[PDB]
RNA sequence: CCCCACUAUGCUUAGCCCUAAACCUCAACAGUUAAAUCAACAAAACUGCUCGCCAGAACACUACGAGCCACAGCUUAAAACUCAAAGGACCUGGCGGUGCUUCAUAUCCCUCUAGAGGAGCCUGUUCUGUAAUCGAUAAACCCCGAUCAACCUCACCACCUCUUGCUCAGCCUAUAUACCGCCAUCUUCAGCAAACCCUGAUGAAGGCUACAAAGUAAGCGCAAGUACCCACGUAAAGACGUUAGGUCAAGGUGUAGCCC
């Protein structure tokens, strides 16, 4: 009871047979989820589209991701996936930026429990390839007390709506280091060309920034 | 490609944009030489009533007719709009009714 | 893979060669005549340069060659 | 992705955080590396790294390259008085010679700022026109002033059509 | 591997060509195409061990003078018989020699097969005359003992682009103890 | 309600996340087990891959200096003819009499490699050991 | 296309011409095998760096210009009109003057026996004819609906007559491509299949090995059982699906049409 189920894709694919040539079957999309943080995505197929909606839906409940969410409202860390030809680009928003995502995106977030998010679906729009890369991402997304492990370090975060108060959401279990982390004069991290082009200002497009209802 | 060609190249250079056969214009005056009917392009069967008229700029043109019963005729003043008709090949013109001497379809 | 693009540029070169041996005449007398212009042209070009510098005929002992015909 | 190793070069955030501004006598620095050595490691990653933030601080400074001339890598500076400045960079990391040129050549953080407040008398707030140079057009801005007659009409009497109308 | 596939994922099942085996193979499997050549594999293994049997002086020196020649050894896949045509010699009465010898000398090839270990699960070994001059062989025998005698266009719509009310029909509805006796 | 999902982590990782989200309403019988007693690597689906270009296994042959001596005693006296009895623990072939003897006799100062060998021979001669040089 | 003869040509020398599916259909150099192995197929997946090149299809290995020992040539290479696709890989089906293998038991060929095909007659159909039904109509129609037409049957034709009409009317009027009902057909088959499970990255798809390697399967059919003289044989039975197969004229009936 603690799960709904929405629909992602609903499909009529067309077989050829030996003997009874084009024959008609429906192929489902479901995406199953509690909202606090285990959801789960099945495909579903019979000749009627009501048998696919039972399969799909029940299948899916056996097949949960667990996502790991930051304050129960966003996700850890910017992810950028590809998987096959859909790329996926997701970015850690705060509170109150909603779910401005490819609408599929949108419906699994609220099963997850995301609500602020932004993401951008590029190469290939496969309803399937982007929910399983949706689930992929999301499901290999580090925390904070992961990172403060792997590292020996505190997590520290800096919020410009608090000043330079130092907020520590994380602090390794075992001992904790005592050489400070090399800072590299310039990192030699890969940048998205449209994530610099937007905050230099030169990325114009008169779809950006519309003005929609609450998601 | 590579940083240094896309520098050597320069930024993406447009096609100019291909004028349609209101040359870039929303209408365009018009005077009828004949009409006659054009038989449209499978799979649809129609007999659909279109005129030739001589443009303001000069070029002559086949204009698609809409609606149930025209009254035009040679010597007559239409204007003319853009939009293909689709099951029609090389109409690209359509009169536009209430206009000049094209008037408004009469009633069922 | 199917060879159905080449056999589009199979067919168009076919009868490009055919088309061309059907005229080759009228395309023979319509070479030479552009032949002719060209050289006409030419002639046109280097007779502007000396006009332009303020001779009146051209340099003594300058004949300008056939540069386009087979010879 | 962007193109190229250490994509963060060609973004306008990392061209700005260069901290050399040359003083007005430096007209052309010269600089003399090596491919190849240990030495001359500091130098290699000072002209991949910080001379397109020394240019992009220094638009009419000439800065020209020269490969392998010579054993070890300098840097040479021309000044409009005709002096030259030779600095030997061999041994040095790329943070401590844009940190020498900077003592040596630059302009002090007071410098800077007396400029920074000079541009800021160019902007008088007092100052009424379009908003790229004013930050208001017109006084019908300011509360308590007589509003626009676009957002709020007039009375009557303050209305040209009307006070001819009863003078004639 | 080559464009022929050698990409089996039992690939290092142990191949176990035996009589008993057949019997309990599941004759609703569906051999493989691959299956096969294991099987024509086989064949020509055979085809070469009794080959050059045929041909060394010692194993049978009446074998080794006759010098037989095999058209083809094809394995039954029930693994009963092993045939061996033997291609026919136009001499008729050396036919039958030669078929002689064969008959008396398979018995004694069958064990010199197990001296080779691996063909060692070999069944009996059976000789094919080729009928090409053997088949004559019979008739000509019947032809000269016979008596002669005396001399002296409605649109179709794509399937795909079918319209359907089945949402239309979803979204617009959703679709619609005591016992006692003598009650009164 | 629960994952079938064996490439996502480990059957504990799963099995926690879940319990934690309220999905499985009770802990299985083994995860107290687990958690007390966790193995030295948790069970994570991985795919194996195959090594390219100047990629080598790091396993190391297994040699030792004695095996010098006993490749020279083969290729001179060959295998014993007593026979191997692999079942015994503590069992000693012909070689490894002489290669305790020949290490015996290296102990005693004695350097050279031709020499140290000849005198072996003749020691295990004079113990009444038989060997026959294969050549 | 097959056969024969013979030339340019294939050879040499000296000049040209400068093309190829000139193709590992893989640009040069350097580096990596850890990440996600990876749309697909090809050829495991990538990184650095540089040059060349590409930007829907077709027009177009074309037009014009220019260059060239080229003159029916080569190189470079557009536009107008036109279209909503073109295209790549793969799957399924259909088909192949498609391969191999083993088969059909009154069975595809030969073999066995009696026939049909020729004659007369009987009967059905076609065609023609007639003012004068309909249906079936390759296998799977053609002594078929009919275990049956001189009247009747009868639904057809001509003429005459009746109008709330044997019926709380009637219609053998259209539609078997709206159907129920009852059937033909492969079937002289053995398969169909709900509900689950697993593989392919959770792609269209696929799921068997018995010394077994991912399938389990209710139900239906076959089978069993029963009928006839046995347990044999013959009947009966024979699923799902195929032919929008047959039948609105058995009867019933949806829709449309007729009601002096
Ligand atoms: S803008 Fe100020 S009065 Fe209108
Ligand atoms: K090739
Ligand atoms: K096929
Ligand atoms: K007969
Ligand atoms: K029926
Ligand atoms: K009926
Ligand atoms: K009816
Ligand atoms: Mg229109
Ligand atoms: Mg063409
Ligand atoms: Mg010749
Ligand atoms: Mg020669
Ligand atoms: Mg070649
Ligand atoms: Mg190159
Ligand atoms: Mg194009
Ligand atoms: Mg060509
Ligand atoms: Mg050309
Ligand atoms: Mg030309
Ligand atoms: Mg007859
Ligand atoms: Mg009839
Ligand atoms: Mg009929
Ligand atoms: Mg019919
Ligand atoms: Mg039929
Ligand atoms: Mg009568
Ligand atoms: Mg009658
Ligand atoms: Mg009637
Ligand atoms: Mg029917
Ligand atoms: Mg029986
Ligand atoms: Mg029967
Ligand atoms: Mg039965
Ligand atoms: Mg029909």
């Amino acid at each position: 009871e603690d799960f709904d189920t929405r629909i992602l894709e609903v499909r009529n694919v067309f077989t050829m047979t030996a003997k009874e040539g084009r024959k008609k079957s429906i192929r489902v999309l479901v995406a199953v989820g509690n909202g606090k943080g285990a959801a789960g995505f099945s495909i579903g197929k019979a000749t009627d589209r009501m048998d696919a909606f039972r399969k799909a839906k029940n299948r899916a409940v056996h097949h949960l991701h667990y996502i790991e969410r930051y304050e129960d409202h966003t996700i850890f860390h910017d992810i950028s996936l590809r998987f096959k030809r859909t790329h996926i680009k997701m970015k850690k928003q705060p509170k109150g930026y909603g779910l401005r995502c490819h609408r599929a995106i949108i419906t699994i977030c609220r099963l997850i429990g995301i609500k602020d998010m932004y993401a951008k679906v590029s190469g290939s729009i496969n309803m399937l390839s982007l929910t399983q890369g949706l689930f992929r991402g999301l499901s290999r997304q580090e925390t904070h007390q992961q990172l403060a492990d792997k590292k020996g370090l505190h997590v520290v975060e800096i919020r410009e709506e608090c000043g330079p108060l130092p907020i520590v959401v994380a602090s390794p279990r075992g001992p904790l280091r005592k050489d400070p982390e090399p800072e590299d004069e310039v990192p030699d991290v890969k940048l998205d060309w449209e994530d610099v082009k937007t905050a230099q200002g030169m990325k114009r497009s008169v779809w950006s920034n519309l003005k929609r209802a609450a998601t | 490609a590579t940083l240094n060609q896309m520098h050597r190249l320069g930024p993406p250079k447009r096609p100019p944009r291909k004028l349609g056969p209101t040359e870039g214009r929303p209408q365009l005056k018009g005077v009828v030489l004949c009409t006659f009917t054009r038989k449209p392009k499978k799979p649809n069967s129609a007999n659909r009533k279109c005129c030739r008229v001589r443009l303001s700029t000069g070029r002559e043109a086949v204009c698609f007719i809409p609606g149930e019963g025209h009254t035009l005729q040679e010597h007559q003043i239409v204007l003319v709009e853009g939009g293909r008709t689709q099951d029609l090949p090389g109409v690209k013109l359509t009169v536009v009714r209430g206009k000049y001497d094209c008037g408004h379809v009469q009633k069922k | 893979k199917n060879v159905l693009k080449i056999r589009r540029r199979k067919m168009n070169h076919h009868k490009y060669r055919k088309l061309v041996k059907k005229t080759r005449f009228l395309r023979r007398k319509v070479q030479e005549g552009r032949l002719r212009r060209k050289q006409i042209k030419f002639e046109k070009d280097l007779r502007r340069i000396w006009l332009k510098a303020g001779l009146k005929e051209a340099p003594e002992g300058w004949q300008t060659p056939k540069i386009y015909l087979r010879g | 992705p962007m193109k190229g190793r250490f994509p963060i070069r060609r973004t306008l955030q990392y061209l700005s955080q260069g901290n050399v501004v040359f003083k007005d006598s430096v007209k052309v620095m010269t600089v003399n590396y090596n491919t190849h050595g240990e030495l001359g490691e500091g130098a290699r990653k000072f002209v991949f790294f910080n001379i397109p933030q020394i240019q992009y601080k220094n638009p009419w400074v000439q800065i020209m390259m020269f490969k392998n001339m010579t054993p070890s890598p300098f840097l040479r500076f021309y000044l409009d008085s005709g002096e030259q400045v030779l600095v030997d960079v061999e041994t040095k990391s790329n943070k401590e010679i844009m940190e020498h040129i900077r003592k040596i050549l630059g302009k002090n953080e007071e410098t800077l700022r007396e400029e920074e407040e000079e541009k800021k008398q160019l902007s008088h707030p007092a100052n009424f026109g379009p908003r790229k140079y004013c930050l208001r057009e017109c006084i019908c801005e300011v509360e308590g002033q007589v509003p626009c007659p676009s957002l709020v009409p007039l009375p009557k009497e303050m209305r040209g059509k009307y006070k001819a109308a009863l003078k004639a | 591997k080559v464009w022929y596939e050698s990409p089996s994922l039992g690939s290092h099942s142990t191949y176990k060509p035996s009589k008993l085996e057949f019997l309990m193979r599941s004759t609703s499997k569906k051999t493989r195409k691959e299956d096969h050549a294991r099987l024509r594999a086989l064949n020509g293994l055979l085809y070469k061990a009794l080959t050059d049997l045929l041909c060394t002086p010692e194993v049978s020196q009446e074998l080794y003078d006759l010098n037989v020649e095999l058209s083809k050894v094809s394995l039954t896949p029930d693994f009963s018989a092993c045939r061996a045509y033997w291609k026919t010699t136009l001499s008729a009465e050396q036919n039958a020699h030669m078929e002689a010898v064969l008959q008396r000398s398979a018995a004694h090839m069958r064990h010199l097969l197990m001296s080779q270990q691996t063909l060692r699960n070999v069944p009996p070994i059976v000789f094919v005359q080729d009928k090409g001059n053997a088949a004559l062989a019979e008739l000509d025998q019947l032809l000269a003992v016979a008596d002669f005698g005396p001399r002296d266009g409605r649109k179709r719509a794509k399937p795909r682009l079918e319209q359907d009310s089945s949402l239309k029909s979803y979204l617009s509805g959703e679709e619609v103890e005591y016992e006692c006796y003598a009650p009164d | 309600a629960g994952s079938r999902l064996e490439t996502v982590g480990s059957i504990f990782s799963r099995t926690r996340d879940l319990v934690r989200a309220g999905v499985l309403k009770e802990k299985p019988l083994w995860f107290d087990v687990y958690d007390a007693f966790p193995p030295l690597r948790e069970p994570v689906f991985q795919r194996p891959r195959v090594r390219y270009g100047k990629a080598k296994a790091p396993i190391q042959d297994i040699w030792y200096h004695e095996d010098r001596i006993r490749a020279k005693f083969y290729s001179v006296y060959g295998s014993g003819q007593r026979a191997f009895d692999l079942f015994n623990p503590n069992f000693k072939s012909t070689c490894q009499r002489f290669v305790e003897k020949y290490t015996e006799l290296q102990k005693l100062g004695e350097t050279d490699e031709e020499k140290l060998f000849v005198e072996t021979g003749k020691a295990l001669l004079a113990e009444g050991v038989i060997l026959r040089r294969v050549g």
